[PDB]
């Protein structure tokens, strides 16, 4: 199938530039403009520009021309974009995007994975793990919610995996909020009493932004 | 530059029910006989997808539940029926002049039967106790709708602040949400009291669901 598979994200002090990709597979890259959009946590949808890859031209958006530079690499049928002068109000999720349909006003028929953004100056920090189990002496009832709290890290994401994805369907993921300029979510999953204990139950934690993994065990206290 | 303001920004529809989503440009978006005004479906977490172009085309693999409609300046998407994995935001954009413009999305929500939460509270672990650090945390889970008051009490008198809130987006299989509601106190804080609730105030009950525990044991 046509795939755009953008770059990971990106922490990037104020002032300084980022630059991004854009990968097109499942047609001729030549064959396509290339638009970028911008979407800023987690609402509002804005176009960037347009590249002609094979040719080209490109063209910006007027409120986007200090700011946004775009690229091709025909070669390797990768998209560019770059972004100067970084503020907090480029923190924000870059998609790129397909062209479709015969002509210049063509809609966006594919979009790429997009790439985060965070324009801060807080340093890259790995989370403090900690487990969530009954409890004091006792469970209560007939299901029982267990959980990792994930803490003070910087940036955003984690992925928090339990009994490296065994559990799945009962799991929920808390989005992350800012406390002290460092992160906090949590995640919980939901198993029967009758299998716990006796029945361990793991989460992973990763921050790739650290390279750190973390396992911890539901003991019981 | 061409506005479209998008109506609702948020709307409650029920499974088998019709969702109507509106979209009004400050320019006529027509030319060529054509109107250039495409729909996107973005589940969060997710890319945009596209579901209409000029108005009214279903793209492939988008099924026949989605449809567009208007000319000019007016156009409507319907969703019928609705199903609980609709769940979205859906945005209108116009591209018949540069730059291309959005509309500031429409939040769909899946309307459906009050559900209490299943709460669930969880003192400082060891572990984060031996950093100096103590939060206390209580899980809130699958309940409906997503309004509800969670309370912290610490031997009684209630405390704000160091209360982080936070939900998930509605399930897309069970319409429900969870919420988890952190307490942060130092260890010091922490070690001087001795009962914690976490009580949740929702809309199935006049009456609060608590949650407790006592340090001491
Ligand atoms: C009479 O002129 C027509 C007619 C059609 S039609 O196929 O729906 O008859 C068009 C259908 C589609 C058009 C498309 S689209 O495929 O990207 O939606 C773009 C343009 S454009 O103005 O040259 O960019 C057009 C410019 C003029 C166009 C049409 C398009
Ligand atoms: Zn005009
Ligand atoms: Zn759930």
């Amino acid at each position: 199938e046509v795939q755009l598979q953008q770059s990971g994200p990106e922490l990037v002090k104020p002032g300084a530039s980022v630059k991004m990709s854009c990968k097109a597979s499942g047609y001729t890259f030549t064959d396509y403009y290339m638009h970028w959009v911008k979407q800023s946590h987690g609402k509002s949808l804005e176009w960037i520009g347009y590249i002609y890859p094979n040719n080209g031209g490109n063209g910006y958006n007027q409120k986007f021309k200090g700011k946004a530079t775009l690229t091709v690499d025909k070669s390797s049928s990768t998209a560019y974009m770059e972004l100067r002068s970084l503020t907090s109000d480029d923190s924000a999720v870059y998609y790129c995007a397909r062209r479709g349909g015969y002509g210049i006003r063509g809609y966006f028929d594919v979009w790429g994975t997009g790439t985060t953004v965070t324009v801060s100056s807080a340093k890259t920090t790995p989370p403090s793990v900690y487990p969530l189990a009954p409890g004091c002496g006792d469970t209560t009832g007939s299901s029982v919610t267990s959980g990792c709290l994930v803490k003070g890290y910087f940036p955003e994401p984690v992925t928090v995996t339990w009994n490296s994805g065994s559990l799945s369907s009962s799991v929920h993921t808390f989005p992350a909020l800012l406390q002290s300029g460092l992160y906090t979510m949590s995640s919980s999953v939901t198993v029967p009493s009758s299998t716990w204990p006796s029945q361990t139950v793991t989460c992973s934690v990763a921050h790739p932004a650290s390279s750190t993994t973390v396992d911890k065990k539901l003991e019981p206290s | 530059d061409i506005v479209l303001t998008q109506s609702p920004a948020s709307l409650a529809v029920s499974l088998g029910q019709r969702a109507t989503i509106s979209c009004r440009a400050s320019e006529s978006v027509d030319s060529y006989g054509n109107s250039f005004m495409h729909w996107y479906q973005q589940k969060p977490g997710q890319p945009p997808k596209l579901l209409i172009y000029r108005a009214s085309n279903l793209e492939s693999g988008i099924p026949a539940r989605f449809s567009g409609s208007g000319s000019r300046t007016d156009f409507t998407l319907t969703i019928n029926p609705v199903e609980a994995d609709d769940v979205a935001t859906y945005y209108c954009q116009q591209s018949n002049e540069d730059p291309r413009t959005f509309g500031g999305g429409t939040k769909l929500e899946i309307k459906r039967a009050d559900a209490a939460p299943t709460v669930s509270i969880f003192p400082p672990s060891s572990e984060q106790l031996t950093s100096g650090g103590a939060s206390v945390v209580c899980f809130l889970n699958n309940f409906y709708p997503k309004d509800i008051n969670v309370k912290w009490k610490i031997d009684g008198s209630e405390r704000q602040n160091g209360v982080l809130n936070s939900w998930t987006d509605q399930d897309s299989k069970d319409s429900t949400y969870s919420m988890s509601s952190t307490l942060t106190l130092t260890k010091d804080e922490y070690e001087r009291h001795n009962s914690y609730t976490c009580e949740a105030t929702h809309k199935t009950s006049t009456s609060p669901i608590v949650k407790s525990f006592n340090r001491n044991e």
